């Protein structure tokens, strides 16, 4: 159970840099 | 005029025809002795 | 390329809350003593 | 009493999980007017 | 006992001691009960199936009634021009009245029995 | 509010109804009590007459317990009475 | 909408939405399949349920030698 | 065409169920399944 | 005007049976449904599949009748009429319990014609189809408790056998071997069923107690018209009773109706799932830990360890009569039993 | 056998009985 | 290798067909005479 | 706005946007396979395929990959017991891998087609509507299914180009991946003729490519497209979850029942085997047969392989569990280590007795002894002071041939009813229930479990194809009736035929 | 621990019955 | 591994809880 949680929370920090980097707020000028 | 035979006529007889029989049937059973 | 057209805003109203709430407590009200077994 | 220890998670993530859910509906229903 | 399976004592000791499934006033509980529900979905069904048409696809059809509102929500004639169809015509309420005193009178009548 | 069939309570209280049903009511009654009364209610569907559901010494219930054979152990447990 | 390479190759295949033939068309030989597929699902069936036996068919794990 | 009054109908086949449904009780106390 | 148009006119005349293609397939299954109940009930005994009388012809009264399970050794068998057992005799056929697939069987197809037909109808006056969805229920009761259920078991012998007493056995079955009263999908269902009586009582007495004064009769049935557009009771004053007697009323009532079709619906659907469950033996028949402690600790005794001793006392004394096929011969003293009794 | 028919005969008296009164009528 | 229960078998798939043969002759029949008048 | 039980609709009318939704779920249940055999990998003990195989384990992919030919794993273990293989990339764990690749690669093309939602393909040439042509797409699909269901039987089953499909004996003793010579008569139909399953899939699949061929070439006729709202995505939904039911219930019996595609090596024995003492009559055989030849008691039963013994107890009768009595079967009655042997009682003047045998539906069972006539001759009493049969009473012993125990007698009675107790779930084995903390309560096998929830599913299912073959049929009044529906419509007689307002009088 | 979530769930249950009686949305006529 | 069996809940609560707080005040930012 310790190793799946360890990895279970490493897999959500991967999948959220996906989003931050392709799903971010896009800066925009102005 | 009012038609005799009609599919409900059907449907009344399709029950009552064999409900009497089985009502007379099961008069008969009360008088079996063993 | 234009927006989506086909995107809906979703809704559930006060009163659905409370029914839902109540519903999943139950639930778990019931269950739970068979999940300890 | 000797219950499977796993229950109180299961129990904890069966109202937690559901009852955020409806929460994170209700609240956004509100906000807009 | 004040308890779910105490109560499942209950009933099981009193089934021994009293063959209450053997009882009629027990067997018009479940007449009571079993119709009750039975008429709960049946009323509650054709009410929902007569629905006057009052919203979209895209929101749920409870916002076509507002409280208070005079008109009815649903066509009851459309309601019972189906049900007198699925059965015959006069095993189908017309009364709103007599329709909902039987709602009533029917799981009412059965559990005083089963008292 | 009609579908053109004719009013039940017409029918039934029209004089041609029962010159009918005086009739066809009563022979189906005895009809169906003869079916009884001849015993042939017993050999149609091969239930048991209160002599017939145990030999003499016997406290053995007839129970079919092939599948395949069933027809026969039936027929089998019959022929014991004879 | 976004033409693609990949979509124009495709495109023939979904491009006739609502042709239908006219009247029955099939309808009376995919009645007779139907009835097929009806006889032979009930006699598997009643293979399997042992109503329907057979020569050399011993409906049993004793069949895997 | 409404030559017998319904009331009367209604009063004879009435008794007539009567009759037959008094005969299963009489029944429960004779012959089979009466116990005796 | 092709044939088949021609034969769709004619079933969806407007008489006072209405026919329809659902006709077809609901009313000869439904009538030899209903037949072979009367007619098995009437004459056919349980003898040599059962070792009981079951008929009228042999005594037995309204609640002790039944058309009963095949014998055991029949397994899942069809038990068709032509089949291998019974082999085109109807006596014999009759004997076997052929009567019970026969009824099952045709009932289940009666069922399903019966919400064919629900969908016609609808489609036809132009209604939605939430009768035929809502009577889904009863179809799910009837599939898991007479089919689904003995097909994991060993045999029909095990389903419920049609009648009011065979019934009564059944749950007296369930109790004593699936401890059937601790499976909480059979709680859901009871809440379901329960909960539907006081929906249909309370909603029909709000009516009642509700109606706007529409006519001056003492009889208040009177005053109702099936077109006015009018309500004929005061949403407003129930609901401000209900909120001032238990808290929460309803406010509308879209969602009132809806709910009566929801709640007796959902719990027949749940205790089918249970007794899906109990087709494999998989029950809610035990808690671990109260076991665990009970065994080790005698002075430990619950409600739920008194009923157990209570279905064991239910299977040892029942299982002999009510198992024949399996010749259980249990003495005297292996039998479970208090002090003096 | 024979008690088939004994069983059978008031039924086809019956249908013989109503087809008499009733045939004029079932034929309009 | 034509054994009794496929003997059987085809006894069941014949006495359906009367059936349901018989039937729908029976309501196109009944269907051609008694038409809708429109 | 909607409410949440709608918010999926939003896809009815968006292709792109619904074959993304497609994708997500795809690599979502393929990340779960990957998953699953992960944990199952994890936690599988290979050392023991008699006593410890797979199915007391609770492995429950396991048994899926073993079937169609991966036995072994990257680690040099496998299923079958043999050592030092070397299976190449489509190990347990290759599979596993490629299963986590494929969620992967699933869930960038879902982005993609999220992203990139309007696609000129998904638009109607005639309209610039978004549109699918169902019926071709249907033809397309089928042929697809056929090629493949053709080659998965031509080339997979067979060994042409594959691994075969696991097959066993009649008794489960020596499962292993073979190919497969497809049955082409009517024995193929026969559920226990692996053979049948080959077959099967080559004639399905060529009908597949058939119908396909037909299906993509010739449109639908008229009356049946509007009868089956054929421009209605949602009655593809209602047909297909229809069919998927369907396969459900199908599922759930050949598991149950058994069949060639449920062995019971992979997934236990089924409750028939009990109901039926199919074990028993085979070990009994076997027995016999030893001694016509000449064998002691000692030798016959010493000659019986463990697994078989195995097989008959009621500890791996599949319908002995409970819902909530969770984990794998290990966890109740504990690893089983070794037969004790087989148990022969007999009283004081010599006779042979038999335990009478536990039935499924029995939690709890009584202890009674009767000869080889059913006459009853011992039990253990429960009121003692009118006890007839007691062990005491009776001098019942206890003696063992083969096993652990061979050439054991036991005559302390309170020894003889331990092992009598155990004798009513069958042969006898020493089980260590340390281990796991095993609590001594029977638990349900794969079999069991794979069962439950696919009867369950089927049944929510049939509930699925109501609701949205109703939404289907009558979507003109999903949102409520005609407002301006008059009474002639719905009161009796205006029209001769129901709802058609042609025919009135 | 089970004692504790059982009176737990029991204790929300009774809060949520406070908060649907006297912070309901209000029915508000026509 | 003879770990604490209470790390179990307390790492999921300590995920869940706060990390549920942020999304309910996002989605509620969206919406207006
Ligand atoms: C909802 C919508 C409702 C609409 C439904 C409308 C009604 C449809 C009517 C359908 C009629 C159902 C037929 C059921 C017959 C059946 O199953 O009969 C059972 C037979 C199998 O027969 C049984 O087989 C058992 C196991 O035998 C096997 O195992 C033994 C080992 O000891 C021996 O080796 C033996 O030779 C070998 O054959 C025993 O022998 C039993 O006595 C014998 O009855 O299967 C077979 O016919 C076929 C089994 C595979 C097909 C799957 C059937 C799907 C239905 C079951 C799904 C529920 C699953 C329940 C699990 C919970
Ligand atoms: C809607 C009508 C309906 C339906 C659905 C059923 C359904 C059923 N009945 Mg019931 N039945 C009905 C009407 C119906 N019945 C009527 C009206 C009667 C009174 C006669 C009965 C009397 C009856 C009995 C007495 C029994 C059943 C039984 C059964 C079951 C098995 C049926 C079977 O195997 O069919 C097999 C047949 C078909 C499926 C027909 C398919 C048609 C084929 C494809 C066409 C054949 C082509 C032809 C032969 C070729 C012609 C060539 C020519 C030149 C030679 C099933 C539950 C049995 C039962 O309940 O078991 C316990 C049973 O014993 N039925
Ligand atoms: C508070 C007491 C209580 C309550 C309210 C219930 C309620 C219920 N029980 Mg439980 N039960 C209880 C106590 C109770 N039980 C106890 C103490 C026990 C002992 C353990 C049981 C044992 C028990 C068993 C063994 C079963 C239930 C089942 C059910 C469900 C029945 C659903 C139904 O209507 O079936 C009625 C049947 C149908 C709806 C089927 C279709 C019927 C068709 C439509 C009939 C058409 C008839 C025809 C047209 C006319 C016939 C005419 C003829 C009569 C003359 C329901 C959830 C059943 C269940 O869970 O099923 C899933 C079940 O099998 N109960
Ligand atoms: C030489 C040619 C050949 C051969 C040898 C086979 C061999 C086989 N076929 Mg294939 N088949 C072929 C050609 C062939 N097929 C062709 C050309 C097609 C047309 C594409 C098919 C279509 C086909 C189908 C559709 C099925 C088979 C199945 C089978 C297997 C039958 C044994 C079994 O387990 O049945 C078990 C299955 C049944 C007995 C059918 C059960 C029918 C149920 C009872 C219908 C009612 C369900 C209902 C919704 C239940 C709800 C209520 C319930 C709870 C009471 C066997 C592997 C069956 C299978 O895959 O089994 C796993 C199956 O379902 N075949
Ligand atoms: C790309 C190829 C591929 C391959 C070679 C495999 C191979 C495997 N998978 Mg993976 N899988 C894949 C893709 C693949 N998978 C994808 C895309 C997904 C996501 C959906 C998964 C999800 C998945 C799960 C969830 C699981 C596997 C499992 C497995 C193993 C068992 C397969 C099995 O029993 O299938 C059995 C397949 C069937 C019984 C399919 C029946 C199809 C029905 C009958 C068709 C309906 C009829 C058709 C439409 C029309 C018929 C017309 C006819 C006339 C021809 C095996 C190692 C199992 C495993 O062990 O995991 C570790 C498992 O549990 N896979
Ligand atoms: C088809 C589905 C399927 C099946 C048959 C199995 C089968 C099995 N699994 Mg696997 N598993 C699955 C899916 C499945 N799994 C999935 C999706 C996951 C990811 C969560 C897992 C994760 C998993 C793990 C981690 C483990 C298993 C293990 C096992 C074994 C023991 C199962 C057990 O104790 O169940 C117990 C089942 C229950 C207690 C029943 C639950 C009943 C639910 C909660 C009822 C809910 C009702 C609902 C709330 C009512 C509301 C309705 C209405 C009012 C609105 C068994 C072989 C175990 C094992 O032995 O592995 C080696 C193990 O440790 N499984
Ligand atoms: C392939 C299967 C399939 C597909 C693609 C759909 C698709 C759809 N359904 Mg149907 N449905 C299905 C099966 C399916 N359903 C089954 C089996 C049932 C019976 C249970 C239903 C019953 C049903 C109803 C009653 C309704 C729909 C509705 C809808 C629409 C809205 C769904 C939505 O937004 O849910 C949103 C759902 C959620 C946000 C949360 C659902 C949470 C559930 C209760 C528990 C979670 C399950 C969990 C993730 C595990 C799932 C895996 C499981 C398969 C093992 C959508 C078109 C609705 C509709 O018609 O709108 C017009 C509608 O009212 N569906
Ligand atoms: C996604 C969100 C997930 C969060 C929501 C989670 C809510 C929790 C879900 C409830 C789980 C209840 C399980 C409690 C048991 C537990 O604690 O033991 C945990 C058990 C594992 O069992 C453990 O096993 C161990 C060795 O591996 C040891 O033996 C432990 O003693 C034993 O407890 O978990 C399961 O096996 C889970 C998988 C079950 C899957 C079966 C599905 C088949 C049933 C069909 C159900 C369909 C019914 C639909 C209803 C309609
Ligand atoms: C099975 C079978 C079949 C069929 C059959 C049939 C179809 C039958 C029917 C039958 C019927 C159809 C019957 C009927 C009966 C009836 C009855 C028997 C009734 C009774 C009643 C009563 C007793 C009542 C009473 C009362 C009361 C109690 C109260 C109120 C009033 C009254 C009066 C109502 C066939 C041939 C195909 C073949 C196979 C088998
Ligand atoms: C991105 C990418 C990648 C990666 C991937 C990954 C890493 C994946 C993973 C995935 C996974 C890892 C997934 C999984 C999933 C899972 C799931 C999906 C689950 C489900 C579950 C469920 C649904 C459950 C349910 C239930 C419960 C809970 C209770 C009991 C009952 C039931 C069973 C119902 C790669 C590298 C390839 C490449 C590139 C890209
Ligand atoms: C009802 C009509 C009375 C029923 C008969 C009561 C029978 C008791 C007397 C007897 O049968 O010996
Ligand atoms: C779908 C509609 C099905 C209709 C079924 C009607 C069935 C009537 C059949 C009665 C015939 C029984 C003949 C028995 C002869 C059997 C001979 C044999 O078993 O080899
Ligand atoms: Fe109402």
């Amino acid at each position: 159970m310790e190793t799946i949680t360890y990895v279970f929370i490493f897999a959500c920090i991967i999948a959220l840099f996906f989003f931050a980097i392709f799903f971010r707020e896009p800066p925009r000028i102005t | 005029s009012y038609p005799i035979f009609t599919v409900r006529w059907v449907a009344v007889h399709t029950l009552a025809v064999p409900t009497i029989f089985f009502l007379g049937a099961i008069a008969a059973m009360q008088f079996i002795q063993r | 390329m234009e927006p989506n057209p086909n995107r809906q805003p979703v809704e559930l109203n006060r009163t659905s809350l409370y029914l839902g709430l109540l519903l999943i407590l139950v639930l778990a009200l019931l269950f739970s003593s068979y999940f300890f077994n | 009493m000797e219950v499977n220890q796993l229950g109180l998670i299961a129990t904890a993530l069966f109202v937690l999980v559901p009852s955020v859910f409806l929460i994170i509906l209700y609240v956004q229903t509100e906000s807009q007017q | 006992p004040l308890g779910i399976s105490g109560t499942f004592n209950f009933m099981i000791v009193f089934q021994a001691e009293h063959n209450i499934l053997m009882h009629p006033f027990h067997q018009l509980g479940v007449a009571g009960v079993f119709g009750g529900a039975l008429f709960c979905a049946m009323h509650g069904s054709l009410v929902t199936s007569s629905l006057i048409r009052e919203t979209t696809e895209t929101e749920s059809a409870n916002y076509g009634y507002k409280f208070g509102q005079e008109e009815e929500t649903y066509n009851i004639v459309a309601a019972h021009g189906y049900f007198g169809r699925l059965i015959f015509q006069y095993a189908s309420f017309n009364n709103s009245r007599s329709l909902h005193f039987f709602l009533a009178a029917w799981p009412v009548v059965g559990v005083w029995f089963t008292a | 509010g009609t579908t053109g069939e004719r009013p039940f309570s017409d029918i039934i209280t029209s004089v041609r109804y029962w010159v009918i049903h005086s009739i066809t009511i009563p022979a189906l009654f005895i009809a169906g009590w003869l079916f009884v009364s001849t015993g042939l209610a017993y050999d149609v569907f091969g239930t048991p007459r209160p002599d017939s559901y145990y030999a003499q010494e016997q406290r053995s219930i007839p129970l079919v317990t092939d599948r395949f054979e069933a027809k026969q152990q039936v027929e089998t447990f019959l022929e014991q009475l004879k | 909408a976004r033409r693609t390479w990949l979509g124009d190759i495709l495109r023939p295949l979904n491009s006739e939405y609502g042709k239908v033939a006219p009247g029955w068309g099939t309808t009376p030989l995919m009645a007779v399949f139907m009835g097929l597929f009806l006889v032979f699902l009930l006699i598997i069936l009643e293979i399997y349920n042992s109503t329907l036996i057979l020569d050399g068919v011993n409906v049993s794990w004793k069949a895997l030698g | 065409g409404g030559r017998i009054p319904l009331w009367i109908v209604a009063t004879v086949a009435g008794m007539g169920v009567i009759v037959i449904v008094g005969l299963f009780f009489y029944g429960a106390y004779a012959g089979l399944g009466s116990s005796l | 005007r092709g044939w088949f148009d021609i034969l769709d006119d004619w079933l969806k005349r407007d008489r006072f049976v209405f026919v329809g293609w659902s006709g077809i397939l609901l009313f000869p299954c439904a009538y030899l449904a209903l037949g072979g109940w009367l007619t098995g009930t009437t004459f056919v005994t349980s003898w040599y599949t059962h070792g009981l009388a079951s008929s009228y012809l042999e005594g037995c009264n309204f609640l002790t009748v039944a058309v009963s399970t095949p014998a055991n050794s029949m397994g899942h068998s069809l038990l068709l009429l032509w089949g291998p057992e019974a082999q085109g005799d109807f006596t014999r056929w009759c004997q076997l319990g052929g009567l019970w697939t026969f009824i099952a069987l045709h009932g289940a197809f009666g069922l399903i014609g019966f919400m064919l037909r629900q969908f016609e109808i609808a489609r036809l006056v132009g209604v939605r189809p939430y009768n035929a969805i809502a009577f889904s229920a009863p179809i799910a009761v009837f599939v898991s408790v007479f089919l689904i259920y003995p097909l994991g078991q060993s045999s029909w012998f095990f389903a419920p056998s049609f009648g009011v007493a065979a019934i009564f056995r059944f749950l007296l079955f369930f109790q004593g071997f699936h401890n059937w009263t601790l499976n909480p999908f059979h709680m859901m269902g009871v809440a379901g069923v329960l909960g539907g009586a006081l929906l249909c009582a309370i909603h029909g007495a709000t009516v009642e107690n509700t109606l706007f004064q529409d006519g001056e009769g003492a009889s208040t049935f009177r005053a109702f018209n099936p077109t006015q557009a009018e309500e004929t009771y005061s949403m407003v004053t129930a609901n401000r009773f209900w909120s001032q007697i238990f808290g929460i009323a309803f406010s509308n009532k879209r969602w009132l109706h809806f709910f009566m079709l929801f709640v007796p619906v959902t719990g027949l659907w749940m205790s089918a799932i249970g007794v899906v469950g109990l087709a494999l033996n998989l029950r809610s028949y035990d808690f671990i830990s109260q076991e665990i402690r009970a065994a080790e600790d005698p002075e430990f005794e619950t409600f739920y360890t008194k009923n157990l001793l209570l279905n064991e006392g239910i299977r040892a004394w029942m299982a002999p009569q009510d198992q024949p096929h399996e010749n259980f011969v249990f003495p005297e003293e292996v039998l479970p039993r208090g002090n003096a009794l | 056998d024979w008690r088939v028919l004994v069983v059978l005969l008031p039924v086809l008296l019956a249908a013989g009985w109503a087809v008499r009164n009733i045939l004029p009528y079932a034929v309009k | 290798t034509i054994t009794p229960s496929l003997k059987g078998f085809f006894i069941g798939l014949l006495s359906g067909a009367v059936v349901l043969g018989l039937t729908f002759a029976v309501l196109i029949a009944i269907s051609q005479i008694d038409k809708v008048q429109r | 706005g909607l409410p949440w039980y709608r918010v999926h609709t939003v896809l009815i009318n968006d292709p792109g946007r619904l074959i993304a939704a497609h994708l997500m779920h795809t690599a979502l249940v393929a990340g779960w396979a990957g998953s699953m055999a992960l944990y199952e990998l994890a936690t599988f003990d290979p050392s023991d395929p008699v006593l410890n195989p797979m199915w007391r384990q609770g492995m429950f992919v396991l048994p899926f990959m073993a079937r169609l030919g991966v036995t072994g794993s990257w680690s040099g273990w496998s299923i079958t017991g043999e050592t030092g293989i070397d299976p190449g990339f489509w190990s347990f764990e290759g599979v596993a891998l490629a299963h986590i690749v494929l969620s992967g690669l699933l869930f960038l093309a879902a982005c993609w087609h999220w992203v990139y939602w309007d696609l000129e393909l998904f638009r109607d040439p005639r309209t610039g509507e978004p549109a699918l042509d169902l019926p071709k797409m249907f033809g397309i699909h089928l042929f697809l299914a056929g090629l493949l269901c053709f080659g998965f039987g031509a080339f997979h089953l067979t060994g042409l180009f594959g691994p075969g499909m696991w097959v066993s004996d009649p008794y489960g003793l020596t499962g292993s991946v073979q190919p497969v010579a497809p049955e082409w008569g009517p024995d193929g139909f026969n559920p226990y003729n692996p053979g049948g399953v080959v077959a099967h899939h080559i004639a399905a699949g060529i009908v597949g490519i058939i119908a396909g061929l037909f299906h993509i070439l010739v449109r639908p006729p008229q009356r049946l497209y509007k009868a089956l709202r054929m421009g209605n995505i949602e009655t593809v939904l209602s047909s297909s979850i229809a069919a998927v039911f369907f396969a459900a219930f199908v599922v759930a019996g050949t598991m149950w029942y058994g069949s060639a595609t449920t062995p019971i090596e992979l997934f236990g024995p089924t409750r028939y085997q009990w109901d039926s003492s199919y074990f028993q009559q085979e070990i009994n055989r076997r027995v016999q047969a030893s001694l016509a030849s000449g064998a002691t008691l000692e030798e016959a039963w010493s000659a019986i392989p463990e697994k078989l013994a195995f097989y008959d107890y009621i500890g791996n009768n599949p319908a002995k569990g409970g819902l909530f009595r969770t984990g794998p079967m290990n966890k109740g009655d504990g690893i089983a280590q070794a037969w004790k042997g087989h148990a022969v009682f007999r009283n004081k003047e010599g006779e042979e007795l038999f335990v009478r045998r536990m039935p499924a539906f029995f939690e709890s069972f009584p202890v009674i002894l009767t000869d080889k006539n059913g006459v009853v001759k011992a039990d253990i009493p429960f009121r003692r002071a009118e006890s007839k049969y007691s062990f005491e009473q009776q001098g019942v012993t206890v003696s063992f041939y083969g096993g652990e125990l061979n050439g054991q007698t036991f005559t302390d009675p309170p020894t003889v009813k331990s092992y009598a107790r155990k004798a009513i779930f069958g042969e006898i084995f020493e089980f260590d229930t340390e281990t796991l903390n095993s609590d001594g309560i029977f638990r349900t096998s794969p079999r069991g479990w794979f069962t439950f929830a696919h009867a369950v599913f089927a049944l929510l299912f049939f509930f699925g194809h109501i609701w949205h073959g109703a939404r289907t049929l009558f979507r003109d009044v999903f949102s409520g009736i005609d407002p301006e529906l008059s009474p002639e419509q719905v009161e009796w007689g205006f029209y001769q035929k129901v709802g058609d307002v042609t025919t009135r009088r």
